[PDB]
């Protein structure tokens, strides 16, 4: 059970006059922090979002991020005029660590351009030529390279360790799924698509399969894990069936929260 | 480059007429992150809509969850409409129930 900390940044630049920066933090699958552009403060979403960190340790990081946001915006506009890059600009930052390695990845226009490796910035394997010129400028900033190295290797590992302990009760929580059936018409004539919805389960792993007797139907199509507003998951498994061959069909659901008790839903 | 938003509409609880429920609209795989999302009841924009903070997957594409309280009936229809730069016309996906 791994719970990596993902610090996400979304910075957009429409013109030389308009710019937004919004951020957030993920511990596993739970969002722990919200950093709105309109706020001078990184908002905590949970009672244990600070972890072991005292309020004084937390305000230190608070001011650092506040300076970073204003400085990041300035540098990008400077890099735009310098490297002769046209607006609009889209930048995304993915940073954080997992306690048992750390990472810093930035992306330009949805594509990787550079990352922070060791003690300096390095361009990605697939990266345009102008990136190397930006790296040369970034690497001259000795204070930033020391601060990032101090945050990723010093501040982050102690912070995640503080989060996992202070919020072990919510991270290891178990929510029971609820299932129901429906049927939309199929693309082919004489066929029907049965849908088995599964919602409200946590954690993510779950097992859904359409059944006849003890025989698993390989025609079952598992969907994607869709999120709910209450930090639970939604999932549906479909099955195309002929008209008249719908009898005997059942949807079986297995989840860790049920304690070895299957959820069975026979059709009609 | 630009990426077309994928839209998925689903309810939180088993849909039952006359019973209050939650409607979800999950938009994924879009870029740039600038996007407009509306949830519709009978064609009209639902005012009480909350949206989670926009985030992005491992591949740099964005995703965002929209949800609202709704009480499904026989005659009422519900849909999620999305306006993005990757498309010339707004994309509308209806809530499929039976
Ligand atoms: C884990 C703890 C936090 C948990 C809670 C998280 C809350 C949720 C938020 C999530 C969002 C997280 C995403 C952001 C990542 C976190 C922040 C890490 C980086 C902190 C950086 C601190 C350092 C900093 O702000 N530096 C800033 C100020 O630097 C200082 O500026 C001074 C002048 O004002 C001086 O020039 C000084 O140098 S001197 O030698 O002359 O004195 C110099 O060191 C500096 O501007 C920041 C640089 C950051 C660059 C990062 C970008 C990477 C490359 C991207 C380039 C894009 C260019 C493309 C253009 C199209
Ligand atoms: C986002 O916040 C920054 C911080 O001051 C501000 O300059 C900018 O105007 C804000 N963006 C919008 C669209 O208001």
């Amino acid at each position: 059970r791994l719970f990596p900390l993902r610090c996400l940044q979304i910075s957009s630049f429409a013109n030389s006059s308009w710019t937004r920066t919004d951020g957030l933090a993920w511990l596993g699958e739970l969002q722990t922090h919200s950093w709105s552009n309109d706020s001078d403060t990184v908002r905590s979403l949970k009672p244990w979002s600070q972890g072991t960190f005292s309020d004084q340790q937390w305000e230190t990081l608070q001011h650092i991020f506040r300076v970073y946001r204003s400085s990041f915006t300035r540098d990008v506009k400077e890099f735009a005029k310098m490297l002769r890059l046209s607006y609009p600009l889209e930048l995304q930052v993915s940073a954080g660590c997992e306690v048992h390695n750390n990472f810093f990845h930035v992306a330009f226009q949805g594509k990787d351009i550079l990352s922070f490796q060791g003690t300096s910035w390095e361009p990605t394997q697939e990266a345009p030529l102008w990136v190397n010129l930006a790296i040369q400028v970034l690497n001259q900033d000795k204070w930033t390279r020391e601060t990032v190295q101090w945050l990723l290797n010093g501040t982050c590992p102690q912070f995640v360790s503080g989060l996992l302990e202070s919020g072990k009760s919510e991270l290891k929580k178990q929510e029971k799924p609820v299932a129901w059936l429906s049927s939309v018409p199929s693309s082919a004539h004489g066929h029907r698509q049965l849908v088995c919805h599964v919602s409200g389960f946590y954690p993510k792993p779950v097992w859904v399969m359409w059944m006849r007797g003890d025989q698993e139907q390989q025609g079952t199509h598992r969907g994607d894990f869709l999120p709910n507003a209450d930090e639970t998951w939604y999932l549906q498994a479909t099955l195309d069936v002929e008209a008249g061959e719908e009898a005997g069909l059942a949807c079986r659901v297995k989840h860790s929260s049920l304690g070895g008790q299957d959820i069975i839903l026979y059709w009609s | 480059i630009q990426k077309t938003p994928q839209i998925q509409v689903y309810s939180r609880h088993p849909p039952e007429n006359g019973k209050p429920n939650i409607l979800n609209c999950y938009v994924t795989q879009f870029h740039p992150p600038h996007i407009e999302i509306q949830m519709l009841k009978n064609g009209k924009k639902i005012p009480k809509v909350e949206m989670s903070d926009m985030s992005f997957s491992k591949d740099w594409s964005f995703y965002i969850l929209a949800h609202t309280e709704f009480t499904p009936t026989e005659t009422d229809t519900y849909a999620c409409r999305v306006k993005h730069a990757s498309m010339a016309e707004p994309k509308t996906v209806y809530w499929d129930r039976d």
